[PDB]
């Protein structure tokens, strides 16, 4: 279970792939298990979870731009393989599950 | 009224008198449908704009507090003040104040079209005024627009940010990853349509262009809202121009409908293989991942006089089989909704008498 940053340029020296924890802390704090810095990015942005039952979800903090396959969310949700994310300005992740 | 003696309570009462007064206004000419994506029968209102408007707008509008303040108008109190405003405005009203001078390629929303474009055409109205003065319209009105635009790479998937040009002048929406562009696609061939659900991104514009029966699809974003409307607008405007000259003596009204075509309706069917299918007007595509450049294959759909017919089962649930002369396609459904959306989309081809050009697109399939 991994993210990949839909952004980065493979010819580049640019970080292509994260991997996430079974609780996945995800913002700008050094805390956060995914460190991102960008435009409209908290300390603590979101949270994704491995549930036990073996489903995916991702839960936004409030206040913050988030988007899920292009619409926004405010709420948790279910995530599947293959959804796309995006997160402040340009963010912008797609998810691999095993 | 009040109460005798100490405590001396006010009572109100059930009278609502002034929502009731809003809702009449209901009934004027012009108040019959949402001021902004046309939906019926709406049933809120902004009342410092003074426009007659349905939930989905109304929330878009909560976002812009600064411009649009909202009350249900069966749900809330009004005050006296509110009610006048409504009375001395509506719907009618806002189209001569705000809708005074839109373009007539301008692309305006309908109900089932995307957040972006029903947000953006509301704030253009209302936050920036873009209709009230025309200098605003500059970005898609100069016939050249240049910027760069978050596009994605043909086979891996990823988004990276790649100059663009829309140039009337040449015709053509041109990028590069330079010195000559990396590809020049003629407007002639130019379609486009937002899909962000598809893109996975809230400002994802699909832009296809048909280059000899093969038509390409890139998808690109920005990050910003209005721009990559300008963009979409520009569009617009590059293929308007385009056709006025391509075609004088047609009017404007017979040429706005062509400036961009939205898809009828596309998803999943089984061809047994699960394919994604798009239907534009009368051209079948299909593909393994929706985001593909190029259909794996193509079909094409002509008509009941060219010996073409849409039927259910066949000879997944629920089968739709298009019956063409040279050979049969047999689709296979998920649910019955889609069936019968699919087949109702494919029937339009087949009533409608094809052109000359769809012949000459027919003799290639
Ligand atoms: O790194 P890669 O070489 O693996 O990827 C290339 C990249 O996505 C190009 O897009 P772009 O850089 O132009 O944005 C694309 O051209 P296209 O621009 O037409 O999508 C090209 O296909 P192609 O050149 O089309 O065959 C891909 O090979
Ligand atoms: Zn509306």
């Amino acid at each position: 279970c991994f993210l990949v940053n839909l952004n980065a340029d493979p010819a580049l020296n640019e970080l292509l792939v994260y991997y996430l924890k079974e609780h996945t802390l995800i913002g700008s704090a050094n805390s956060q298990d995914i460190q991102l810095c960008g435009m409209g990015i908290l300390p603590e942005h979101c949270i994704i979870d491995i549930t036990s039952e073996g489903q995916v979800m991702l839960t936004p903090q409030k206040n913050t731009r988030t988007f899920v396959n292009g619409s926004s969310v405010s709420s948790p949700i279910q995530l599947h393989h293959g959804d796309r994310i995006l997160w402040g300005n340009n963010h912008f992740f797609r998810l691999n599950l095993p | 009224h009040h109460s005798s003696g100490r405590e001396n309570l006010y009572f109100q009462g059930m009278a609502k008198e002034r929502r009731r007064a809003v809702l009449e206004l209901l009934q004027r000419p012009g108040n019959a449908r949402c001021a902004d994506c046309g939906a019926p029968d709406p049933d809120w209102a902004s009342y410092t704009l003074g426009v007659f408007i349905c939930l989905s707008c109304s929330g878009i509008h909560r976002n812009i507090p600064q411009v649009s303040k909202v009350k249900s108008v069966r749900l809330d109190a009004w005050e006296e003040a509110q009610v006048e405003f409504m009375a001395s405005h509506g719907n009618d009203a806002a189209r001569a104040r705000f809708e005074s001078k839109v373009p007539s390629f301008y692309y305006r929303p309908t109900p089932s079209d995307c957040q972006l474009l029903r947000e953006q055409w509301i704030r253009a109205k209302y936050e920036r005024q873009e209709f009230i003065y025309p200098e605003k319209q500059e970005p898609y009105s100069a016939g050249y627009r240049e910027g760069f635009l978050w596009k994605r790479g043909r086979d891996n998937g990823q988004f990276l940010s790649r100059k663009f040009v829309l140039t009337e002048r040449e015709g053509a929406l041109k990028y590069f990853n330079a010195k000559e562009p990396k590809a020049v696609m003629k407007i002639e061939h130019l379609n486009a349509t937002f899909q962000p659900a598809k893109i996975g991104h809230p400002h994802g514009l699909q832009v296809t262009y048909l280059k000899d029966n093969s038509t390409r699809n890139i998808f690109i974003y920005h990050e910003d809202g209005k721009e990559i409307v300008d963009w979409f607008n520009a569009l617009r405007a590059a293929r308007f121009h385009y056709l006025q000259v391509a075609f004088p003596g047609a009017s404007d009204a017979d040429l706005v409908p062509k400036l961009s075509r939205n898809y009828l309706k596309e998803g999943y069917m089984e061809k047994f293989r699960k394919r994604w299918f798009t239907m534009d007007d009368r051209r079948l595509m299909y593909f393994k991942d929706p985001l593909d450049a190029f259909a794996r294959g193509e079909v094409f759909i002509g008509s009941k006089e060219s010996g073409y017919t849409v039927l259910h089962g066949f000879p997944w649930p629920h089968g739709i089989t298009i019956v063409t002369p040279d050979r049969k396609f047999l689709f296979a459904c998920e649910t019955e909704s889609d069936q019968r959306e699919w087949v109702a989309a494919f029937q339009k081809a087949v009533d409608r008498p094809m052109l000359p050009q769809e012949y000459a697109v027919e003799a290639h399939f």
